[PDB]
């Protein structure tokens, strides 16, 4: 519903300003410094957990808008398939795509992916997909979607033959 | 702790005592040539380093495209274009400086708030 | 929870739960036999607060008790106003009884 | 039961996914035993008579890890000095009559420079490591160094002597920046503390999360952590379940080893029934010593050539 | 004795050097004596403390940073306290000392490590103690065929638990 | 302070672990003594200012009588403290000497430092008389005080003949021990025993198991 899509842009959008908010800081070179952790390891500590309260607090509410005759709601609170997560990532933000808990690493020279200019940490261009299957993905956020896949698969690839293994 | 070397024959003079006035000879030990030191520092370590963030400042940075662009004054020509990157000096340990090169005055110019 | 007194104040049943319950207010062998069986119970307490050192209850036991003593209410029809007719004396021998009637290893030697 | 253990064992460690090693790797290597660590951490429960005495907690960790000079050095460097008695550098006068209030030595001077914070952080006032490499040699060096109260903190030393001098001077404070040990026993890095809690029972009879501290840390050894003071030996714990059979004995070594594969197999996908994991610990702890499941382990076990 | 007259020698050579030149010379070299017997009432040349003292309360007379301290034991700190003190991170200057506080304060809040929290919400109940608090996680296990794992973390006791 | 300190601390903890040895071993020692608290302890053994005398400081010890009802043989044992860093050939030499002099069967001896081998190559001298070493350094914490460690208690050969009979096993498909374990080493069992364990199981809380010393 319109509404409630307005209330998770805006909720996305705040996020965004408190990562700003937290680039800011850094670059003027006063932070606290996270105990037991390297400066930018704080740093991005701080940017991920914001980002995935922001995903989860955008599918709790579409959720809680989401009506009771809605199907897919009748089948995940009705056990059997779906989930949470599932319908978040349909309606609501597809959220920060993952490679080894780190997010999308610069593989070309201090940047991502080559449609930026130089030294970003803002979240669209390090790989937040800010937006949903509904809408689709724009062309970067597809790139790094395909990213967190490919690495479930070979996880999965590796992992059976050990697994086998180790059973026999 | 840099090094001198023989001007008569191009390697680097190195510390012998002397045995009686003890001074320092940089001799030569390709030739013959000796040379009288100015302090008794001669070997330096530095078990800490912390120096390389603003590195390879060439005179004309920006011909490329893909450094980003601001809208800060270069505290010398108050021009309001300029260019910022990282820090060079690509350790584990080091921070988020943005360092502040105008093409105008083509000075440098940091953004620490200590 | 548990604790019984039968002659003393505080702990008293209630003497509509059972019909022979107030002529038994007072006799000292059922207070014996109630309060060795309190002693023994919390001997089992320090017994398990020093195996299970966290405190957690829940573990992985054999043959429930809970269903089957409410299929044993639902099928012999309890009420809220009969005194039961247990007696005292019934209910802590054939605790004992079963507790040996338990059986996991047939043998006649000390060991076994 | 041995089948069906090992195939309740097998068939969850195949949904199971992949700072700590953990999942497939670390199972095949718990399982598998090959000493090898890759994360030999060992926690360690303070003395309960410290309950939450941060500074108590700091101390121990002073106590407890290794250090060498490369912890403490700052600044290395040489020098000639001529003077056996007066010095080329100005500052370091009111050192020398600090010292003077025998003689043939060398007149080649090292000096070298400390931190402050790094001294103080472990409680070694640098008066004591000044003693300490004094009796480290007394044979050979002269040791001279600053009061702990100065603004730079510098050690003065020369060879004494019964040409060449610049290698030797190298080879030695090489050695001294290596191998001097100052405190704490080896294979232990840098240890930290957090702050965790135990359901403890209450003093009326029911139970609380009490906070306490805990030292941890990144490297292995017990025959030593458990000799220090304030410490609680009886709970002291380590992941490296190989040492804690050494030290322990093989009923402590099968527990700890139940408590590690336990804790692998319920990282996620818990759980499996208890009896199945314990009848496989048994089986492997059932010779006096670990035996790893591997082609030679229980493989070259007194049992049937068909099998 | 030979250690006494070198200690007396050693203050009195001080204490002349101070600014203020003390015209009562017997009554400071009576400080000398007094701090020398004070100083022996230790060990009196039985331990090698005796001179680890003797270099702290010597080092912190000479060193300037701090002068004043000279003046400061001509006109009063009476030193058979100044045997007992032990207290040389306590004295000569308050600059240094509150940089002394402030470096072990960093140093604290370093030796204490990493603190990863957990993010909550409120929808599940907890499989033991049965209240919600309950914090999650996502990432997928299996074959590419089926969604994540939906893994489940309690923080009222710290339960875990899972959901398919 | 310096090692002194730490020195006298280590002491009074190791005599307090043999004590235990001792006393869980079957040899008659007062409750109280165990934890004889360490200022009386260096009270009872400072010299001069501060040094320890561990010449002096052994002691004899006898079965008790509950351990002499059950077990018909153990002669008093008697342990030892060397003060030199090195182990003497002579030193022991006159220790096992002393042994066979006073007729004892049990040995205890403490080493500060390692032992050369020409004093140690006479160990197993003197059947039935035994011989066991210890480090300080091994005996600084008692072992079995660690939670991880269960109860371990001993056998009569009788009882384990009729635990063989009872279980028809025979006497090799029983789970083994080391004899260079450390509860072995701390009981001071040899070739052919058989050491009960109860241990806190979680699925019924107490059960029993059985080791052999092979
Ligand atoms: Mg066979
Ligand atoms: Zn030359
Ligand atoms: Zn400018
Ligand atoms: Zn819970």
């Amino acid at each position: 519903d319109g509404p409630t899509m307005r209330e998770i842009t805006e909720t996305i959008a705040e996020a965004k300003k408190k990562v700003l908010d937290v680039t800011k800081e850094a670059q003027a070179n006063l932070l606290t410094a996270k105990h037991g952790m390297t400066l930018r390891e704080s740093f991005e500590d701080n940017v991920v957990r914001f980002l995935n309260e922001a995903r989860d607090k955008a599918g709790r509410l579409a959720e809680v808008n989401l009506k009771d005759l809605n199907n897919v709601k009748q089948m995940v609170m009705a056990g059997s398939k779906g989930s949470f997560i599932n319908i978040a990532q349909m309606s609501a933000c597809v959220g920060q795509q993952s490679v080894e808990g780190k997010r999308i690493a610069f593989g070309f020279v201090d940047r991502t992916l080559p449609h930026f200019s130089k030294d970003d940490y803002s979240p669209e261009s390090k790989g937040f997909v800010e937006n949903s299957y509904l809408r689709g993905l724009t062309p970067q956020e597809f790139f790094f979607h395909a990213m967190g896949g490919r690495e479930g698969l070979i996880d999965t690839a590796v992992k059976t033959a050990e697994t086998g293994y180790i059973q026999r | 702790t840099t090094f001198r070397f023989c001007r008569d024959c191009n390697n680097m003079l190195y510390p012998r005592e002397d045995k009686e006035n003890n001074r320092l000879l940089f001799e030569c030990r390709t030739c013959s040539y000796v040379e009288e030191a100015g302090s008794p520092l001669v070997y330096r370590h530095e078990l800490i380093t912390n120096i390389g963030e603003t590195a390879g400042v060439v005179q004309d940075i920006g011909s490329d495209p893909t450094l980003p662009r601001s809208d800060r004054e270069c505290p010398k020509c108050h021009s309001r274009e300029n260019v910022f990157f990282q820090s060079q000096q690509r350790r584990k340990d080091t921070s988020m400086v943005l360092f502040f090169v105008c093409l105008s005055c083509s000075h440098i110019f940091t953004s620490d708030q200590k | 929870r548990y604790r019984v007194d039968l002659l003393n104040t505080d702990h008293t049943l209630d003497p509509s739960l059972l019909e022979s319950g107030s002529e038994i207010l007072g006799d000292l062998k059922l207070q014996v036999l109630l309060d060795e069986e309190y002693k023994q119970l919390v001997k089992d307490r320090k017994f398990l607060r020093e195996v299970f050192v966290d405190g957690e209850a829940n573990w992985p036991l054999p043959v429930n008790i809970r269903r089957i003593i409410q299929n044993a209410q639902q099928t012999f029809h309890i009420d809220h106003t009969k005194p039961s007719d247990l007696t005292i004396k019934d209910i802590v021998l054939g605790v004992k009884d079963l507790q040996e009637n338990l059986l996991v290893l047939r043998g006649k030697n000390e060991i076994i | 039961v041995g089948v069906l253990a090992a195939q309740s064992i097998g068939e969850p460690a195949t949904q199971m996914t992949l700072k700590v090693t953990s999942g497939v790797p670390r199972l095949k290597e718990i399982l598998n035993v090959a000493k090898n660590m890759k994360t030999p951490s060992l926690t360690v429960y303070l003395e309960p008579g410290h309950a939450a005495d941060q500074e108590q907690a700091k101390l121990i960790r002073s106590a407890i890890e290794h250090t060498t000079l490369k912890s403490v050095t700052i600044a290395s460097e040489i020098y000639y000095d001529p003077d056996p008695r007066s010095t080329v550098i100005p500052e370091d006068e009111e050192i020398i009559q600090l010292h003077f209030s025998f003689d043939q030595q060398s007149p080649w001077l090292l000096r070298l420079e400390l931190d402050r914070a790094a001294m103080n952080d472990k409680d070694l006032t640098m008066g004591q490591v000044g003693e300490r490499i004094k009796q480290t040699f007394k044979n050979d060096l002269f040791v001279i160094w600053s009061e702990d109260n100065d603004e730079k903190l510098i050690i003065r030393c020369r060879v004494v002597r019964p040409a060449e001098e610049d290698h030797m001077l190298k080879k030695i404070e090489n050695t001294m920046l290596e191998n001097i040990t100052l405190r704490g026993v080896e294979n232990i890095e840098r240890v930290v503390m957090m702050k965790y809690d135990r359901k403890v029972p209450s003093p009326t009879g029911e139970y609380v999360k009490e906070p306490e501290w805990v030292l941890e840390t990144d490297g292995v050894n017990l025959s030593e952590v458990m000799t220090v003071p304030g410490i609680d030996p009886t709970r002291i714990y380590t992941n490296s379940f190989i040492d804690i059979m050494e030290v322990l004995g093989i009923e402590a070594g099968r527990a700890a080893l139940y408590k590690e594969v336990y804790n692998v197999i319920a990282s996620d996908g818990s759980y499996v029934n208890y009896r199945h994991m314990a009848l496989l610990v048994d089986v492997m702890t059932t010779q006096g010593g670990l035996t790893s499941v591997t082609r030679h382990g229980f493989n070259r076990s007194n049992t049937g050539a068909l099998m | 004795h030979k250690l006494r007259d070198q200690v007396l020698k050693a203050l009195y050579d001080v204490l002349a050097k101070e600014s203020e030149h003390p015209p009562q010379s017997i009554l400071h070299t009576a400080k000398a004596i007094e701090s020398e017997m004070n100083k022996v009432n230790n060990c009196d040349t039985n331990e090698a403390a005796y001179k680890a003292r003797y270099r702290i309360i010597y080092s912190n007379v000479i060193s300037k940073n701090n002068p004043d301290l000279k003046h400061k034991i001509a006109n009063g700190d009476i030193t058979p306290e100044f045997l007992a003190t032990c207290d040389a991170k306590d004295l000569a200057p308050a600059p240094l000392k509150q940089k002394i506080e402030e470096i072990a304060k960093q140093n604290l809040y370093n030796a204490q490590g990493a603190t990863i929290e957990r993010s909550v919400t409120d929808r599940f109940t907890c499989g033991k103690c049965k209240e919600k608090k309950v914090s999650y996680y996502q990432l997928q296990t299996r074959s590419a065929d089926e969604p994540l794992t939906t893994f489940c973390t309690c923080e009222a006791c710290g339960n875990r638990w899972k959901f398919s | 302070d310096q090692e002194n300190e730490r020195n006298i601390s280590r002491l009074w903890r190791a005599f307090r672990t043999v004590k235990e040895m001792v006393k869980d071993r079957g040899y008659f020692i007062t409750q109280e003594e165990v934890e004889l608290p360490l200022e009386d302890f260096k009270a009872k053994y400072c010299d001069s200012m501060g040094r320890p005398q561990r010449k002096m400081m052994s002691f004899q010890a006898n079965p008790t009588e509950e351990s002499i009802s059950k077990f018909p043989d153990m002669g008093s044992l008697w342990v030892e403290f060397c003060d030199e860093p090195s182990v003497g050939v002579k030193t022991m030499k006159t220790f096992v000497i002393h042994i066979q002099e006073k007729n004892f069967q049990t040995g205890i001896f403490v080493y500060q430092n390692n032992i050369t081998p020409s004093a140690m190559k006479l160990v197993p001298s003197i059947p039935p008389a035994t011989i066991e070493t210890f480090n300080e350094a091994a005996l600084v914490v008692n072992i079995t005080h660690h939670e991880l460690v269960p109860k371990h208690i001993r056998l009569s050969s009788d009882e384990k003949r009729e635990l063989l009979k009872r279980y028809r096993l025979k006497e090799s498909q029983l789970p083994r021990i080391q004899r260079a374990d450390p509860v072995a080493l701390y009981l001071g069992l040899k070739r052919g025993e058989v050491v009960k364990i109860i241990r806190k199981s979680e699925t019924s809380g107490r059960y029993a198991s059985y080791r052999i010393c092979m």
